[PDB]
């Protein structure tokens, strides 16, 4: 079918310069003028550029002047956006999306979206890869109410990019709260991901929790004591 | 090729592109509906598709809503004075549309320009480049910057979000030559469905006449378009679009003779049809 | 240049009852040139309406709304469990902070439970406390620490999950994180949440050093 | 760039009758066993046709002046003759037609090139390869003003370097049109035209549409291993012959047969026999006294006898 897929992006200290690809497949990439927007973490999307069909004429937003560049070749069928000295507030997830051409005896563009391709995530910042910090978080007496209780763990300092949970090697949901992490002070992300389990149940079975940490590959697993 | 494309040369340098030996096709342009402005002079927009011409002009620039007028015969004004002039008796059409979603740069598009002062006035079609800075008081210019000294030359400054009058047009002027000349372009001719074995009326690359058309056996070289007979009679056409040799046979006609007796003797009356078959008759 | 401003910011709905949401352009020369866009958290915006009046392929009858002029209003016939999204508006050069629609429920009282640092924690050389409202609806409410019988606030940082589907309930998770030198100076660490759905605000009170 | 070369012998041009040679069709009318007379620009039957040789060293290209209608003729196996060019001043000033048969190409533009006295080609023959490859390319400085365009379809040229084939060319430019006339036709003699009669049939119509005055032809060299001395004095091809006529206001009796082909012709003022043959409109004329024309003294000189008065009039 017709989709549209991004290359590059990921972490660079800030002052840098990056690199963003977009491949085109199924449509005549040539005709079609594009556009390319962004999307910051739970913030609405933000335009950024436009070009036109031959690759020549941009309109860079204000936020974005003088240190963005735009092109698009038509043999190799692809659109690049070159970012330089890049700065904290543009931490996104960028989008390549086309322009709505008639195609009549003039190409008229409507100022238009109608395909949103696969993005990727772009993050500045001053901090480095490091290894979360794990620790178990189990309701003692006096501090658990009722037959039904919570269990789960928090991470700490993971700067990189946000991690996947787990608990028995995913046998089990019972209603899992994803708990999205959030930005604190020094650049650090942090996440409490708890599933609903009565605290009666803990004796016979194991609880093993596993943070799947993709990017530097370290796979940690933690066993909950219940104190 | 010229006017799908995205950049548009600057009133006071615009692109002038020379249009010949093709066929052109003005009708589809009118009946399509997505430009705001059409006029023309010295002819009509709905007979271009008739008519055929030895060379077209075309121009193409970009100016302000407020000023479209400006491109007319017998016109003054600031682009009419200082940056594209057409004569009194100039033959042609001023087409004009909205592109404001298309040449305009936030803060102002500096990238279009205009003639804001020129020492003197603008024969038609004359082009002229020239970056002296203009003098309009008592302190030496044009090579030095005093008093009063300004570049005779100023941007419109089209920015995203104008009113109509300051939004920029796409401005298209289509000039045409009615010199004596062997015609290169022309409107597009249309053929019809052939028909054969029927008394029907041909014009076939300009031979006209009336007659049956039938399949024929005979051989014309590969570079011959109808045949004659022996008295300078037209009797064989060759099909522009078939390359078929067809024979061209007479409609029957003839004379009617009325043999009767005397009206005394009797009324009764029989008619002769000299030369025809008596299948044709009716 | 041009701003959509959005309005309501937040409009809570019967899963069954109908709305509308209304926008406001800044400069009203659009000439009914608008979009539509129904985005969840979790991909993607998908398209709804163009020209502010007609529907593109896929969209269900339901979405169907109109507006001229600067206000730009668009109207939805019923409701289904599936609006748990952010309504975004499109002009050529602008778009709109977004509109999220929420699933009513009755008025639910939220559990706060306080977790202290370990000693892995404790070792590492900072020491984080963290308290987890669970089971809580509606979304407002706040969150005080009470150190050595002193509030403090500019040091803690409060996070909010998205509300869960099978019962529409969320949970609020806040991590206050300081240096040992000052955590072993108090000995008191107690929690206040307040709640216009409660009784009371509710306070719960740590001591430090365990048992 | 311009080359001005000249090695070649001196020797007067030759020439030679042009025979029943340089008939072209007058119009794309279909005739079956019809005798048909037309009155067109035509070469005249046995014609003072000019000789000139291209013979290894002869590489004769005059600037002749172009008169109302030309005619051609080439004799060649190693396709020197290229093309033609056609003006009035044959510079910058004046548009002039340009017709090039090149390697691979057959180009025809109409511009104001600024042509070097001395246009020609040249083909490189390298030994590494054993292919022939057209190094030189030295006609016109200048390209400006182009006005009509027209290629063909690129056909490939074996340019070899050594008199089978005869090409016949008829250039009639009037009413704007350039009108080109073409007739390829096998010939065994390898010195002079056969006196066979041929038809030329319509090649290309160009509306053109300037004076043609002086057409010159262009040639190829085809220096390959034989030439020691530099690219100003040294050069080496083969043998080549081409025939140029005129044409003349002229009326001529055609022979259509049963096939729509020309197969014979008469020129009507020629001799007796022929003005006779085209009064009956017959090939064959029977035995007896036919009146064909009338002769009439036509004046010598021009006499004025006016007053000798010479006082103005006042019109003052
Ligand atoms: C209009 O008048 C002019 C000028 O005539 C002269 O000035 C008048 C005021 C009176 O004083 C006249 O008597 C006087 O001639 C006439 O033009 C003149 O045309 C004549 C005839 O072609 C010229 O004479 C010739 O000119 C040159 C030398 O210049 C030589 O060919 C001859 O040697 C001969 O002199 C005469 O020069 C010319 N006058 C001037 C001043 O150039 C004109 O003829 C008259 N209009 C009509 C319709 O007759
Ligand atoms: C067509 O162009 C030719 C080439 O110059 C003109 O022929 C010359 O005309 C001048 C006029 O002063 C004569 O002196 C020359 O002798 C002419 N040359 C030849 C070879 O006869 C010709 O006049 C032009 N015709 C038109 C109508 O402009
Ligand atoms: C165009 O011309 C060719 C040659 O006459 C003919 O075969 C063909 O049908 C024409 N195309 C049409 C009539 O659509
Ligand atoms: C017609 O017939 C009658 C009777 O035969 C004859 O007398 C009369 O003259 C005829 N009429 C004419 C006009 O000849
Ligand atoms: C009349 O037409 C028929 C059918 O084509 C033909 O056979 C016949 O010879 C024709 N008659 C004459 C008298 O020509
Ligand atoms: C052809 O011209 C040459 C010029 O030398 C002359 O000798 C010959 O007699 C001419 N033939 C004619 C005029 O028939
Ligand atoms: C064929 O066309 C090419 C490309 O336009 C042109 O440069 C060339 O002159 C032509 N061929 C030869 C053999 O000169
Ligand atoms: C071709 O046009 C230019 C200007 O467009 C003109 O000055 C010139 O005279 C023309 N070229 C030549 C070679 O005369
Ligand atoms: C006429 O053409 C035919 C083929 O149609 C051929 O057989 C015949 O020989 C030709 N006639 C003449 C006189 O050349
Ligand atoms: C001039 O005319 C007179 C009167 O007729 C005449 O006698 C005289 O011979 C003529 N002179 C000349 C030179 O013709």
């Amino acid at each position: 079918e017709v989709q549209l897929v991004e290359s590059g992006g990921g972490l660079v200290q800030p002052g840098g310069s990056l690199r963003l690809s977009c491949a085109a497949s199924g449509f005549t990439f040539s005709g079609y003028w594009m556009h390319w927007v962004r999307q910051a973490p739970g913030k609405g999307l933000v335009w950024v550029s436009r070009v036109n069909r031959d690759g020549s004429d941009a309109d860079y937003a204000d936020s974005v002047k003088g240190r963005f560049t735009i092109s698009k070749d038509n043999a190799k069928n692809t659109l690049f956006l070159q970012m330089n000295s890049l700065r904290t507030e543009d931490t996104a997830v960028y989008y390549c999306v086309r322009e709505a051409t008639t195609f009549g005896v003039i190409i008229m563009p409507e100022w238009y979206f109608d395909l949103w391709g696969r993005g990727t995530l772009v993050t500045v910042s001053s901090a480095s890869t490091k290894g979360p910090s794990v620790f178990p978080l189990a309701p003692s007496s006096k501090s658990t109410s009722g037959g039904t209780a919570a269990l789960g763990c928090l991470v700490k300092d993971y700067f990189p990019e946000p991690v996947t949970v787990s608990w028995n090697s995913g046998a089990l949901t019972s209603g899992v709260h994803t708990f999205p992490a959030v930005l604190q002070s020094s650049g650090l992300y942090s996440l409490s991901s708890v599933v609903t389990v009565p605290s009666s149940s803990l004796g016979t079975q194991t609880y093993i929790c596993n943070v799947n940490h993709k990017p530097s590959n370290t796979k940690v697993d933690k066993r909950v004591e219940p104190k | 090729e010229v006017f799908n494309a995205t950049r548009f040369a600057s009133v006071y340098a615009w692109n002038r592109k020379r249009i010949s030996n093709c066929v052109a096709d003005y009708s589809v342009l009118y009946n399509s509906a997505s430009f705001s402005t059409f006029k023309c002079y010295g002819v009509s927009p709905t007979k271009l598709n008739d008519l055929c011409f030895t060379n077209v002009y075309a121009d193409s620039f970009v100016i302000r809503g407020d000023e479209v007028r400006q491109i007319a015969p017998g016109q003054t004004g600031k682009i009419a004075d200082y940056n594209y002039k057409l004569p009194d008796d100039f033959t042609g059409c001023v087409i004009a549309w909205n592109s404001n979603n298309l040449d305009s740069k936030v803060g102002g598009n500096y990238n279009y320009l205009y003639r804001l002062f020129r020492k003197s006035n603008l024969k038609p079609f004359e082009r002229d480049i020239s970056t002296e800075i203009y003098q309009a008081g008592s302190t030496p210019c044009n090579g030095v910057e005093g008093f009063n000294c300004y570049f005779p030359l100023q941007s419109y400054g089209f920015q995203p979000t104008n009113g109509v009058g300051y939004q920029p047009y796409r401005v298209v002027v289509l000039s045409f030559e009615l010199l004596h000349a062997p015609a290169t372009v022309c409107g597009p001719k249309k053929s019809t469905n052939l028909v054969k074995n029927k008394c029907v009326n041909f014009n076939f690359n300009g031979l006209t006449g009336t007659g049956v058309l039938t399949e024929s056996n005979k051989k014309f070289l590969p570079f011959q378009q109808f045949g004659r007979d022996i008295a300078d009679t037209t009797d064989a056409v060759r099909d522009p679009q078939t390359l078929e040799i067809l024979d061209i046979t007479p409609c029957s006609f003839g004379g009617v003779s009325v043999i009767t007796p005397g009206t005394n003797t009797s009324n009764q009356v029989a008619v002769l049809y000299q030369d025809v078959n008596c299948t044709e008759v009716p | 240049e041009i701003v959509m401003t959005q309005s309501p910011g937040t409009l809570s709905l019967s899963p069954g009852e109908r709305a509308t949401l209304s926008c406001r352009a800044s400069q009203s020369d659009s000439s009914n040139s608008l979009a539509w866009y129904q985005q969840e958290p979790g991909q993607a915006p998908r398209l709804l309406i163009h020209d502010a009046s007609s529907r593109a392929t896929g969209i269900p009858d339901r979405f169907s709304g109109s507006g001229s002029g600067t206000d730009f209003t668009l109207i939805i016939s019923r409701l289904e469990p599936e609006d748990f999204a952010v309504y975004y508006c499109q002009l050529y050069g602008s778009f709109g902070q977004g509109t999220r629609l929420e699933i009513k429920r009755t008025v639910a009282a939220p559990s706060v439970f306080i977790f202290p640092p370990s000693d892995e924690q404790l070792k590492s050389g900072t020491a984080s406390v963290v308290c987890l409202l669970n089971n809580f609806y509606p979304r407002e409410a706040k969150v005080q620490w009470k150190v050595d019988n002193a509030l403090q606030s500019g040091n803690s940082q409060e996070s909010v999950t998205e509300q869960d589907s099978k019962d529409s309930t969320y949970s609020l998770s806040s991590t206050l994180t300081l240096s040992k030198a000052d955590y072993e100076k108090h000995k008191v660490y107690a929690c206040e949440v307040t709640h216009q759905g409660l009784s009371s605000p509710v306070t719960k009170s740590f001591n430090r050093g365990e048992c | 760039q311009c080359v001005n070369l000249t090695t070649r012998t001196q020797l007067p041009p030759a020439y030679t009758n042009s025979f029943t040679r340089g008939v072209y069709y007058p119009d794309k009318v279909f005739r079956s066993s019809v005798l048909h007379s037309t009155q067109d620009l035509f070469l005249p039957f046995f014609s003072n046709v000019t000789w000139f040789h291209a013979i290894h060293k002869r590489f004769d290209n005059p600037v002749l002046p172009f008169n109302d209608g030309v005619y051609f003729a080439s004799t060649e196996k190693s396709n020197i003759i290229r093309g033609w060019i056609f003006g009035t001043t044959l510079d910058s000033k004046t548009q002039s037609l340009l017709i090039v048969n090149n390697a691979t190409n057959v180009v025809i533009k109409v511009c104001e090139f600024q042509f070097c006295n001395d246009p020609f080609l040249g083909v490189y023959y390298h030994k590494n390869n054993k292919s022939w490859m057209e190094s030189e390319f030295r006609v016109y400085s200048s390209a400006n003003n182009c006005t009509f365009e027209y290629v063909s379809q690129p056909f490939l040229m074996d340019l070899e370097g050594k008199f089978k084939n005869l090409r016949e060319f008829v250039f009639k430019n009037i009413d704007g049109y350039f009108k080109i006339y073409s007739k390829h036709t096998p010939i065994n003699l390898v010195r002079d035209l056969p006196q066979g009669f041929s038809a030329l049939e319509p090649l290309v119509d160009l509306p053109i549409g300037i004076n043609i005055t002086r057409f010159q032809t262009l040639l190829a060299l085809h220096r390959s291993y034989l030439t020691p001395g530099d690219s100003s004095s040294g050069w080496t091809a083969g043998a080549a012959a081409y025939y140029v006529g005129y044409l003349q206001p002229r009326t001529f009796l055609l022979k259509y047969n049963e096939n729509g082909t020309i197969t014979d012709a008469v020129d009507c003022a020629l001799d007796p026999l022929s003005e006779t043959k085209c009064t009956l409109k017959s090939f064959t004329v029977e035995k007896g006294i036919y009146q064909t024309s009338n002769f009439r003294v036509q004046p010598t000189e021009s006499i004025v006898r006016f007053p000798n008065i010479t006082n103005l009039c006042p019109f003052g």
